[PDB]
RNA sequence: AGCGA
């Protein structure tokens, strides 16, 4: 997803003007990484009894 | 194909807060990540790193 | 054209510090590269000398170009497309531009708008990014302390 | 001219028909502006801002960035799966 | 989503 968006704007964006800082985006991947860990079949609630 | 971006080098900083203090404050326990990233024009030629 | 050590301008990010120059080959041509970084995004560019003019690497800021944006600040006779639609894509493209004349043009209209009406939250915004930029231009240029190149600008914007 | 009164009407038609409660124009525009800001400051600085942040960046009070929180809000759906929230 | 009969 991220790289998805990075091409995308990679052709918008003017050129000798960017870099990865303006390029790339984070909010996909935590979001992915934390919708993975909370809301997951297998991000099990730890049974501990 | 006139510019193209790369990654590399992950890299983690310590933990933001500790196991107990995490577990009583509902946060959660993480850390950073800090990747190396790369953006190179091909016509020009450049390295934003 | 820059030794290593210089303080070296470059845009759009301001003064820099060469560190060295790489003898980094590329398809077996020993590209005479160097490595030049800036303290605000504490990211490290490599560039040939062969087009560093061609990327368009700046020098020490002339002192002309003080007082030549300080005509422009103090510029009379300005006037503006009476739609603010097209007003503000032509000053925008302005600042898109870069140039220190122009920037310069833009912020002292701008000054003079809002000084008059009260003008609008992306407009304020506008402002605010293109005095950032100068002031922090004209700091590293008169090498005058950003907080006092502030205080100067103001005291210019008046004349 | 065509382009300029087609994009007046689309915009002015999805506002009025968003959501299922209706928020009226000049408050739809300063919410987008709100969520402009706050994602383009998201992308800049890696945080989400807080509400004195979106305030101060907005000029106006953070009781008001609380209330177009709020009022940003988008209901919930009694439908859904876990079984449906209406049980 | 997980669990007992």
């Amino acid at each position: 997803r991220m790289e998805r968006v990075v091409r995308e704007r990679m052709t918008t964006q003017d050129v000798e003007a960017i870099t990865p800082q303006t390029l790339i985006n984070i909010r996909p991947v935590v979001a992915a990484i934390k919708e993975f860990f909370g809301t997951s079949q297998l991000s099990q609630f730890m049974d501990q009894n | 194909g006139s510019m193209s971006l790369s990654f590399s080098d992950p890299r983690f900083d310590d933990v933001k807060a500790p196991v107990d203090e995490c577990k009583d404050k509902d946060m959660t326990y993480a850390a950073p990540l800090f990747v190396t990233a790369e953006f190179i024009n091909n016509n020009t030629g450049e390295i934003k790193s | 054209i820059f030794k290593v050590g210089d303080t070296v301008v470059y845009p759009h990010h301001g003064a820099a510090l060469v560190e060295a120059i790489e003898t980094r080959t590329i398809k077996g041509e020993q590209k005479e590269y160097l490595v030049l970084k800036v303290a605000q995004g504490d990211l490290t560019v490599r560039v040939p000398a062969e087009n560093a003019e061609y990327v368009g690497v700046r020098d020490v800021v002339g002192q002309e170009g003080l007082d030549k944006v300080f005509q422009v600040l103090r510029a009379p006779h300005t006037e503006e497309p009476t739609n603010w639609s097209r007003r503000y894509k032509a000053n925008l493209e302005k600042l898109a531009s870069g140039d220190v004349n122009k920037v310069a043009e833009v912020v002292r209209d701008l000054w003079r708008r809002d000084q008059e009406r009260g003008l609008s939250a992306g407009e304020k915004r506008m402002l605010a990014k293109a005095r950032q930029i100068l002031v922090g231009e004209l700091a590293l240029a008169e090498s005058t302390d950003d907080a006092k190149a502030e205080t100067i600008l103001d005291e210019v914007l008046a004349a | 001219y065509a382009t300029w009164w087609i994009r007046q009407a689309i915009t002015r038609a999805m506002a009025d028909q968003a959501r299922t409660i209706r928020i009226p124009v000049h408050m739809v525009e300063v919410i987008n502006k709100l969520g402009r800001i706050q994602r383009e400051l998201l992308q800049d600085l890696g945080r989400e801002p807080t509400p004195e942040e979106l305030a101060k960046e907005m000029d106006i009070t953070p009781e008001k960035v609380l209330e177009i929180q709020q009022y940003a809000r988008e209901p919930i759906s009694l439908d859904q799966t876990i079984s449906q929230l209406g049980d």
